[PDB]
């Protein structure tokens, strides 16, 4: 039976949000490729490159029209006419539109599609702005973080494609499934911050007896995301679990709310 | 049209125009465009980045304890190695010294990238330059068994698994939805693997696209997350507690056997299957060891990496070795020192930014970041590139060189410093590695040379995590824990005004951050990345750099198909929003 | 000396007279003796639990909402099995109907086990009884790799691989620390695999002790840990959120993602290692088709498993059938009723116990658990066994009859069940088995037959966790959540005094639990467990159990060295701490 | 390079911590048999039975006296002059103190060798006893728990084999490492505890969302272990985590201290 289409592009970017992908432990990414969906262009992945890459571009956003997804990694800039993120010789704002209009929904992959990321934090020299002040006209999905969880990304796929619906979000576009709750509220470290036992100073008594990171600068009290419950890389690990405080990097504008280490 | 005589090479840039723009199975935006003569033989190459960020403009006025997690965003596929120089040079800056078991630390974090980014680099982004993806549909499974089981040891190789995976290819294209091998260059002629060996590389690629989310559960471990994790200026956030109260809130014997499981398999997987891949693409493909030479008979340079010593940088510390080799003049491994302002230079006078005077070149600590799109005289318009002008501005990377010559980096270029500086198990390594080939030493400095000296390099890095693993369980032993060093944390304990370098050793090549911090604050904050330097314009010599010169004199089959473009380019493991930022 | 016939054997204890105590590679504490006569045949078997604890005294007056916890205890090879049978007893009793997907889930909690416990007894257990782990050593890795490669589909074949587990079981033994192989039978006669399926079957050894641990990550997400999940009366307290705020904190799509993933692996591993290796054991070993057949051509005795429609535990809603037969008429199958007094009953005239008249034997409901160790007459102390008495009272084991009969249980009894209820897929497995075997049906009625329906047992409960785990995935889909049901959740809300009985096939045969409630607590609780039947003692009438029953008759080779009592023994795959509780 | 010999014994017990072992996920516990210590006797894995294991215990307690790990599993019955758990037709109880002599320390493997477990709980039928109220003269690391967490037990051992050392121990003689804190002290529910966010009924809307379970009878407020940080079966899940309360599995008469379903 056929699998649903996915055109997946990239604007101004570090490809943080494709490396995430590609982690999934369950299931796998070989599998999303191979047996979930139609993975039918990747900047990142593909074999065609220049004509032989256009021609897959519009083949498949033509023959599939209406009917594939769109992945958006990244942002476009509107500084220098939007020539600061250019693609086959264009402003890359250009393919954003052209895949946008033919897609049944898009997802925003990571804070840059969501929001800006750290190309918007301050003094913004591009003028890199989110998809969905350019797309106003499309369902967009915003899975944000800098990069998202893997298992997470691989969950919203897999709900996408076994319960046939788009993940029901939050008011800011966000899947309730992974971003309804914050950090701070699923902290493992939450015992110590309700008693006042906190890390004071890197490698402290208190550091190595896992204390809660608030006053190093931990941004999981403002910060909605997955990773003190899913954790990361096969639940290994997350920030907070190895030391270092959350940074707040699945919120719009957490580049520019000050110093990481501050309150 | 023009012609003129640059490090050997004739660029004339008369005749047919070819273009490839995006180019795909690399990070982020780059186009190339190429001219060929009659004879299908490029004799002009221009490479150009399409993206800029702005991180070094964006870094202003920042604390310098928080740049390490800006910076770590230049790159996501290198990911870590920007917070690594980040903290490096913040430490030179303020004078810091860490503890070592935090550089031991760092030293297992660049070691994790290396096997990890080496890995996916030959197998998702190489890997389709060599192998015929639809040629392994024509394989017969008992002769990929065989085939594989000359090769290697590796257990995963029975005729029942090679037909399994054919099938699996075989039902994924039979709905006519072919993905990313979708307007291939396959049965191109240039495509010389045996079907055996295209469905073998097949296999692999799976496996590897399944076993590289593995490798970094030690960034994990130690830095919280991957991609991106954490760090800090003074050492590192991951708290050591072996046999106290409250462990489990800390990097504990559990946490640290899982490292140990991980660097096991890490290796195994490089030794066993990595290798005999690379090998065996060098078997089937030895007229590409004299293709794409470009600089790395002339010009390479590596700033050298993982210190030994905690906190010396020297050459008695960094067990990869820095050096630069100019005038093709391997017998003078010249040293490298990164605060010297007659050595690296970088130069914008074919870039689109702007300088006092374009015609000379500004080292970090004097860098401008002023970027301005400014294509001129274009085929086509600013909006809509049709032929870039290389006599003009080309390209968002800046211009990098050393002492005035244009260098090639990466591991290639590391290799033959490292090898001619005669470290011992470098010069062992390639030699019997060249000896396996029936190909002289000189075939290393190539496309193919490329390929073989990353494969090298990743099993070179799997066995050095296993040393600093180690060296960190001895400091355990003997109780040594610490893993920050605290004294200097606090912005009123700095120097008002201080400049600092960090550099090391990225999968790409040499890498370095120049930061001046005055007032508590970031005062600058430039960054020359190591496909900064590969995939470089011209300069006002009309100098080329390492990918223009490795495409000069290519032999194309289809000049509409850019399969030769594409193996060059790819050999070099280009990152471009690395060489933007 | 005395000798009476029962059965169809003669009982005869003349002759030497054979210890093995402890037995190993089993659960928990067993004595075995046997007598042997001037052919080094067995004449007389004496099957003797080693052990007890006293759970059924324990779990008095106990919230009945506790009870699964503690019984859970009983064993933590079959974890879980006596956890799902208390909840079932306690939710018979009080009248609780749960909802469709607690019933699911806990189908898939005891698939789990079944595909866990099968394959860890294969090797781990079972599997040094038909391999020879040190003639392995003499195998030549190439002819090994050919082997395996015309047995399976399955990866790891390579005979760099055979080489590399060879050189490492050779490192292991070269300085005298056998560990687990120390002064073990190899070189007896009986050992008949060549040396390459010794290499092949330890290599596989080896892989299942790993592969095991993924097995149970099942058990992890529904059930909180493994050994030992947890579990509710009213259903599963793994509640469910696929699409609301806060999924994270629930069973969740990430959740389920990994349940597939397992299964996955799970179904591939039994299908392409397992089976093979089982299907190997039977080729090279068919003469114990004949030997160790028992009861299992007499007395079988299944209750039925896996309820299909939930809180529905009849005919049509069990896939694992139940019934029972006797007297070798397997054209026969009778009905099995768990409340009929006539039917399962216990008898203690030969076991430590206390009855008023120990020559009746007490239905559950009417079951008295009053330890009472009187070994009698031992040739030594109450403290120094050196012959049990099997006169007299021999066993911490009760013994259970069907209708007065002596019964096997276990896999090969379920087997010969659903084959004679004229179950299709079980029908059409044992035909091609045996086929492939080149043996008749009857050849099943054996200890090799017993390993062999283990092994089918095994893939049967891989597929049935897809099954299961596709029937929730649409009960999501259709927006069917519910995994618990509290309407009687609170004692206010139960009977003042009710009974009931939790039923199941755990791995080794028939489980029952009998409760009674009265005033909110537990006021009786007594278990019958598969190795109480198997292990059984004898009863007034001389009867034999199962192991007993399959022992006699049996040729040894070499009488110190015990392999084939080992074999048809280990063929039950006794857990000894379930058959005492 | 000679492994260090380990003897491990079987009393009364249900085998929960031998399977427990084997689920180890690093080291794997092939690679802790085949390459950390020598497994010299062990009566659930071990080829020889009767006789020929007899002669194993024999010969080993001998050769390496002084010099070998005793790990227990399960304990002694004091009831029936200890004839309630029966080895080579004598007490258990003969079997472990011969072991004990020889043994340069002791491992109790889990609440059954560590305080008694189930067979212990009221009325205790058979007088199950724990290791340390019988062997009185040799160091006897309690490693608690029903049964205590798979890569915690491979982490002790190889903390004993790598640093050539017991570890440290509370005052009950738990490793500090892993028993230290509170399932309280690092559970990531805490945040709902402290906000009097709880469970009240089975899969009620505060199960749904992971609430705290403390209201329906969760005694990780009382109980030492590593469950809500190191986690279980390489780090998949927890009782919480999967909705159940902590029953007190790790602390000395657990089963005895009312209801797992009340305060
Ligand atoms: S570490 Fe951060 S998220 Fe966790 S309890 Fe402390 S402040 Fe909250
Ligand atoms: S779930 Fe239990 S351990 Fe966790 S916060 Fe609530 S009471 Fe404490
Ligand atoms: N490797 C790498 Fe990325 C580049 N170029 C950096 O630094
Ligand atoms: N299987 C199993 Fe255990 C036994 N006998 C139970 O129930
Ligand atoms: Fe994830 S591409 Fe990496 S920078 Fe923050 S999301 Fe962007
Ligand atoms: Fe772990 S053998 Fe299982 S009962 Fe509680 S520890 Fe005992
Ligand atoms: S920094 Fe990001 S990765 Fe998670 S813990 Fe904080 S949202
Ligand atoms: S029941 Fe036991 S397993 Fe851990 S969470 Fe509580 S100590
Ligand atoms: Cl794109
Ligand atoms: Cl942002
Ligand atoms: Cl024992
Ligand atoms: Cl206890
Ligand atoms: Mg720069
Ligand atoms: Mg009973
Ligand atoms: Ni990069
Ligand atoms: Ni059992």
């Amino acid at each position: 039976k056929p699998r649903i289409p996915v055109v997946w592009i990239h604007g101004l970017e570090c490809t943080c949000c494709t490396e995430s992908f590609i982690r999934s432990a369950h299931p796998l990414a070989k599998d999303v490729i191979l047996s979930l969906i139609s993975l039918d262009y990747d900047d990142t992945l593909m074999a065609a490159a220049g004509t032989q890459a256009e021609e897959v571009f519009e083949d498949i956003i033509t023959q599939y029209n209406g009917k594939y997804i769109l992945a958006v990694e990244g942002n476009p800039p509107l500084g220098e006419q939007g020539m600061f993120c250019i693609s086959s010789g264009r402003p890359f704002i250009e393919k954003l539109k052209r895949a946008a209009a033919g897609a049944s929904a898009i997802i925003a992959w990571g804070t840059c599609a969501s929001w800006g990321c750290v190309q918007a934090a301050r003094p913004n020299p591009t003028q890199a702005t989110p998809i969905d002040k350019v797309i106003t006209d499309k369902p967009i999905i915003k899975v944000p973080g800098c990069p998202p969880i893997p298992d997470v990304m691989s969950a919203i796929i897999t709900y996408m494609v076994t319960f046939d619906r788009l993940p029901d979000v939050d008011r800011m576009g966000r899947p309730l499934m992974f971003y309804g709750q914050r950090i701070h509220d699923k902290c493992y470290r939450r015992a110590h911050f309700d008693a006042g036992e906190f890390v004071q100073s890197w490698d402290d008594d208190a550091a190595r007896k896992g204390y809660c990171l608030y006053k190093m600068g931990c941004k999981g009290p403002t910060t909605y995301n997955a990773c003190s419950s899913t954790r990361w890389n096969d639940g290994v690990s997350f920030p907070i679990q190895s030391g270092h405080g959350c940074l707040g990097c699945a919120e719009n504008g957490f580049w520019d709310r000050g110093s990481f280490y501050s309150r | 049209s023009t012609q003129y005589e640059t490090q050997g090479y004739t660029i004339n840039n008369a005749g047919r125009r070819l273009v490839v723009d995006p180019i795909t199975r690399i990070e982020g935006h780059m186009r190339c465009e190429v001219n060929i003569n009659d004879q299908n033989v490029i004799t002009n190459a221009v490479s150009c980045g399409t993206m800029f960020r702005g991180l070094e403009i964006i870094l202003q006025g920042r604390d310098p304890r928080d740049a390490w997690a800006f910076v770590e965003r230049i790159c996501g596929v290198c990911t870590g190695v920007h917070a690594l120089a980040s903290v490096y040079a913040i430490e030179d800056a303020i004078g810091i010294k860490v503890p070592d078991n935090a550089n031991i630390i760092r030293n297992i974090m660049l070691a994790t990238l290396w096997c990890h980014d080496h890995l996916v680099h030959f197998y998702q982004l190489a890997g389709m330059d060599w192998i015929d993806v639809l040629d392994a549909l024509k394989a017969d499974p008992r002769k990929t068994s065989e085939l594989a089981q000359s090769l290697s040891s590796w257990p995963k190789s029975s005729p029942g698994y090679f037909f399994d995976v054919q099938n699996r290819l075989k039902k994924f294209v039979e709905g006519g939805q072919l993905g990313i091998f979708r307007n291939g260059y396959w049965g191109h002629p240039q495509y010389k693997l045996p079907p055996e060996a295209n469905l073998m590389g097949f296999a692999h690629y799976l496996e590897a696209l399944d076993f590289q989310r593995e490798i970094v559960k030690i960034h994990a471990v130690f830095g919280g997350k991957n991609p991106h994790p954490n760090w800090i200026v003074g050492g590192m956030p991951c708290a050591i507690n072996i046999d106290e109260s409250g462990a489990v809130g800390a990097v504990n014997m559990e946490r640290l056997n899982l490292v140990q499981s991980i660097i096991t398999r890490t290796a195994d997987f490089i030794n066993n299957v990595m290798i005999p891949d690379a090998l065996a693409i060098g078997q089937f493909n030895k007229p590409w060891s004299e293709i794409g030479t470009g600089l790395s008979d002339k010009c390479v340079l590596s700033y050298g990496a993982f210190p030994d010593i905690a906190n010396d940088f020297g050459e008695k510390s960094l067990l990869m070795p820095g050096g630069a080799v100019i005038n093709g003049d391997f017998n003078n491994v010249l040293p490298v020192d990164l605060v010297d302002p007659q050595q690296v230079q970088e130069f914008v006078d074919h870039a689109w930014y702007r300088y006092p005077n374009d015609q000379v070149g500004r080292h970090p600590f004097d860098g401008i970041t002023d970027p301005w799109y400014n294509p001129g005289d274009v085929k086509g318009s600013d909006t809509n590139i049709q032929q870039l002008n290389e006599q003009e501005r080309y390209s968002w990377i800046k211009a990098p060189r050393w002492r005035g010559n244009a260098m090639e980096v990466g591991p290639l270029a590391r290799t033959l410093i490292a090898y001619h500086k005669g470290d011992a198990a470098t010069v062992e390594s390639v030699d019997r590695m060249m000896s396996a080939l029936n190909l002289p030493l000189s075939g290393i400095q190539s496309t193919l040379g490329r390929i073989l000296c990353r494969a090298h390099e990743a099993q070179w890095a799997a066995g050095k995590l296993q040393y600093f693993f180690d060296k960190l369980m001895t400091n355990l032993k003997n109780g040594n824990l610490a893993t920050a060093s605290t004294e200097k944390w606090e912005p009123a304990t700095w120097p008002t005004e201080c400049r600092g370098v960090g550099f090391t050793e990225a999968p790409r090549g040499a890498l370095g951050h120049w930061a001046a911090i005055r007032d508590g604050k970031i005062d600058l904050y430039q960054c020359v990345v190591p496909t900064t330097w590969n995939a470089s314009p011209r300069d006002p010599k009309g100098q080329i750099g390492a990918y223009e010169a490795a495409l000069m004199n290519t032999k194309m089959a289809i000049p509409e198909q850019p399969l030769e473009i594409l193996r060059t380019l790819h050999s070099f493991d280009p990152c471009l929003a690395c060489s933007t930022h």
